[PDB]
């Protein structure tokens, strides 16, 4: 629906301040689909909403939403997964955000990477695992 | 010693070494073989901590 529409939101703007507003208000939802709707509208706003209106009001607007995605990089497993997968196309269609996005990820690596030679499990597998009330979920699929 | 090998700082090492030497007066040798178990094999992540030692 939105791949179709977005040609609008390059031209119209009131509608774009309706959109990121809706995706944001969905990120803080009950329904599990709404988190992922947020990711998908955001991942696509970051993809085809510029290669790099003014470039400076897009390179900032992508870094604005991408900061709101470091909440989503915190959010549950599935919603993270969609960011690992969609960010490769964001990179292909928007090359210059490479440097920012790398640090967005590489931080999320180091929460589970232990960078000392002669520590034999090099990665922290047991911090990918949330155990509460005998519901034991992988979140942050490494 | 742990903070010294993590930061690759020799001043704190010299303090620690001479402190165990004054604690002795073979407590030096005790602390040195204690170093040889899981400290002196790998002082820091990099094996240049042996070269600084």
């Amino acid at each position: 629906l939105l791949k179709a529409v977005q040609p609008l939101l390059k031209v119209s703007m009131s509608m774009r301040d309706c959109l990121i507003l809706v995706l944001r208000k969905a990120m803080f939802a009950n329904q599990l689909d709404a988190r992922k709707s947020a990711v998908a509208g955001f991942l696509l706003l970051l993809k085809n909403f510029k290669v790099l209106y003014n470039s400076v009001a897009n390179e900032t607007f992508c870094l604005e939403i991408m900061d709101s995605l470091r909440r989503c990089l915190s959010q549950q497993a599935d919603v993270r997964l969609m960011l690992y997968e969609g960010f490769y196309d964001v990179l292909r269609r928007n090359s210059q955000l490479a440097n920012s996005v790398m640090q967005t990820l590489l931080s999320q690596l180091k929460q589970f990477y232990e960078p000392k030679p002669d520590l034999l499990p090099p990665l922290k597998l047991e911090a990918c695992i949330l155990t509460q009330g005998d519901k034991i979920s992988l979140q942050e699929p490494l | 010693m742990a903070q010294a090998f993590e930061s690759c700082q020799l001043d704190s090492m010299v303090t620690a070494f001479l402190v165990v030497r004054q604690a002795a007066l073979l407590s030096y040798a005790d602390w040195f073989k204690a170093s040889f178990g899981s400290t002196r094999g790998y002082h820091g992540c990099s094996k240049k901590a042996l070269v600084f030692l």
